[PDB]
């Protein structure tokens, strides 16, 4: 009537902003679902989903193989889920009653309760491979055909986006982001232009900083033997001090991090329980019992490895691998120019001398708006993450609570005249006390044979301000301290 | 119906507080002339010389009151003043409160 030109006119708008979203943000969804879907039904023909997206997230040339091998198995499971539905399959006579133990051999520590797999119920061959023979046959094909409605929509996106650039003459935009005007130029004008720029390069500058965060959380989370596995490589990774430094390993972290959740699943798989033989930490004479046993992540018919634990390593594994691609694209000009050079400072410098050559401009008086959240994150932050460490050294009273409470004290008395010396020697001291902490992190794993919450905010806070101070930004601060 | 009177009490409650200490306010805004007199300096010249300050009102000392005699007007200055006058309500309140508590800080 009066207002469906204008609404059609933003309905266009609105849906040509889906397909560009979309086609920017596709392959995260298709594997983040495909993962999920594997962690659901743990059984084999679902392991080969694992590889394909496991070893085709860190390695994009594969990921459009990767991509047809699951939309044809997945139709492969289907029929087959559907063909062993017929009444003339007959599972009494595929059935197997595996046969009691005894006291003397491969005996079961708890004999009076006998009640876990292999025992409370007679075993089919195909249960242990995914054909379970349910009765609606539609909640049980929900999250195949689900998984190859995405395998088809990703290819749908990426024609229609093509066929779009084909009419209405048009390129790939080389600037892969949602404002495609706001750059680093752009961000230091308003508060609205700097919210553009983050909404457009967050990753870009912030990717180690939250892969690391990321690696944090799959350790305090998970609690286990591969967590201190997680915590090796972290602690390994991070002795590399320079940013360029770790550039040169993270191939290898994201080949083991593949090879590692390849190994979790096909540890969670488990056994073929056809055959009745029994795992060798469960005999006779073994000294293994369940806490030990559900501690380290083995096979077992008792306890089951919880499945879940392994979106976890997914985060991380599709995160180091996003860091990875942006490791790669970071070196190129035509992307430095715009929201780039994220190459590290020297650390020799001083606001003296120096305050005519750097290109950010000044904000100490806040003429603009934002000034004043760039001082209060600037100057007035160092001081709320001592806080922040003195209040993780007082709630969860252990023995690893005196390192906090001393470089608190350390810091917040010899903290103002600290800012006056070159950054080295508090990059130092900063750098020693990230040893700390991921050092306390990595014990109160160990000991678990606790729940660190506090550390791993204390731990992203300590890496907040060390990117801080790093920063061009600081050296004004230092001039204003100098003055 | 009760803003008015509202807008007035936390107007006259600000007003109180930055009278009140009126000293430690004025000691603080002729700091920060000076330091960005310094600055400014600093990224021109070559050496601070705190006595800088000294050779230059000697040109055009003790008097606790310097903000009369108006010997340093750079623009970007009054833009940041001007900017800190228009802030809104509410917000002047918690600058007047956090000049008392750096100003009675032995008290608190
Ligand atoms: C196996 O055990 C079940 C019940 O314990 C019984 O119904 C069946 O006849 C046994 N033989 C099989 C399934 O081969
Ligand atoms: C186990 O082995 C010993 C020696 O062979 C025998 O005395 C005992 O009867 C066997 N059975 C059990 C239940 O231990």
């Amino acid at each position: 009537t009066v207002l469906f030109l204008k609404f059609l006119e933003y309905f266009h708008k609105l849906q040509v902003f889906m397909w560009w979203i979309l086609e920017l943000h596709i392959i995260k969804i298709v594997s983040s679902y495909i993962i999920w879907v594997t962690v659901k039904e743990v059984s084999l023909f679902n392991y080969v989903f694992l590889i394909s997206w496991a070893f085709a997230l860190p390695y994009a040339k594969l990921r459009r193989a990767a991509s047809s091998v699951c939309t044809v198995w997945t139709c492969v499971i289907i029929v087959c889920k559907m063909l062993y539905q017929l009444q003339t399959i007959k599972p009494e006579n595929f059935s197997v009653n595996c046969s009691l133990p005894n006291e003397n051999q491969t005996n079961i520590p708890l004999h009076e309760l006998n009640k876990s797999l292999l025992y409370s119920a007679p075993v089919d061959p195909t249960e242990w491979v995914g054909l379970r023979k349910s009765s609606p046959l539609l909640v049980y094909l929900r999250n195949n055909l689900l998984m190859l409605a995405i395998l088809a929509f990703e290819v749908t996106v990426y024609r229609h986006q093509e066929y779009y650039r084909g009419r209405n003459n048009l390129t790939a935009p080389v600037s892969k982001t949602i404002f495609h005007d706001i750059t680093r130029l752009h961000l230091d004008d308003g508060l609205i232009n700097c919210a553009k720029y983050f909404v457009n390069y967050f990753f870009y500058k912030f990717g180690l900083e939250t892969c690391f965060l990321m690696s944090v959380n799959v350790i305090g989370q998970r609690m286990d033997f591969y967590a201190m596995i997680h915590a090796c490589w972290l602690i390994g990774v991070l002795y590399r001090r320079r940013r360029k430094a770790i550039a040169e390993v993270w191939p290898k972290y994201c080949c083991f991090l593949a090879c590692i959740i390849t190994f979790q699943y096909f540890v969670c798989i488990g056994i073929p329980p056809a055959p009745c033989r029994d795992y060798p930490w469960r005999f006779k004479g073994a000294y293994f019992n369940d806490n030990i046993i559900k501690w380290l992540y083995f096979p077992d018919f008792i306890v089951r490895p919880n499945p879940v634990f392994l979106v976890y390593d997914f985060m991380l594994l599709l995160c180091a691998s996003l860091q990875r691609q942006i490791f790669e694209d970071e070196n190129k000009a035509a992307v430095r120019i715009m929201a780039g050079d994220n190459v590290e400072i020297c650390m020799n410098l001083d606001a003296a001398s120096f305050s005519q050559h750097n290109p950010v401009p000044d904000f100490i008086h806040c003429r603009s708006y934002l000034d004043m959240s760039k001082v209060i994150i600037f100057s007035y932050l160092f001081w709320f993450v001592l806080t922040i460490i003195f209040i993780t050294g007082t709630t969860r009273i252990s023995i690893f609570c005196m390192g906090y409470l001393v470089a608190c004290f350390y810091f917040l008395l010899f903290g103002g005249d600290l800012l006056l010396k070159p950054i080295k020697s508090i990059l130092r001291y900063w750098d020693w006390l990230i040893a700390y902490n991921v050092f306390v992190i990595t014990m109160k794993n160990i000991l678990s044979i606790a729940g660190i919450i506090w550390d791993s905010i204390c731990f992203a806070f300590l890496l907040l301000q060390r990117r801080v101070f790093m920063s061009y930004y600081f050296l004004h601060v230092v001039a204003d301290i100098k003055a | 119906f009760t803003w008015v009177l509202f807008l007035a009490t936390v107007d006259s409650f600000t007003t109180w507080l930055n009278s009140i200490s009126r000293e430690h306010i004025d000691i603080s805004t002729v700091l920060r002339i000076e330091r960005c007199m310094l600055t400014r300096e600093i990224k021109k010249g070559n050496v601070p010389t705190r006595e800088s300050i000294h050779m230059y009102y000697q040109n055009h000392l003790t008097a606790s009151d310097l903000l009369m005699s108006k010997m340093f007007h750079d623009d970007e200055l009054e833009e940041s003043e001007k900017f800190y006058v228009d802030q809104p309500r509410f917000l002047l309140l918690f600058y007047a409160m956090y000049n008392t508590l750096v100003a009675r800080s032995e008290m608190v």
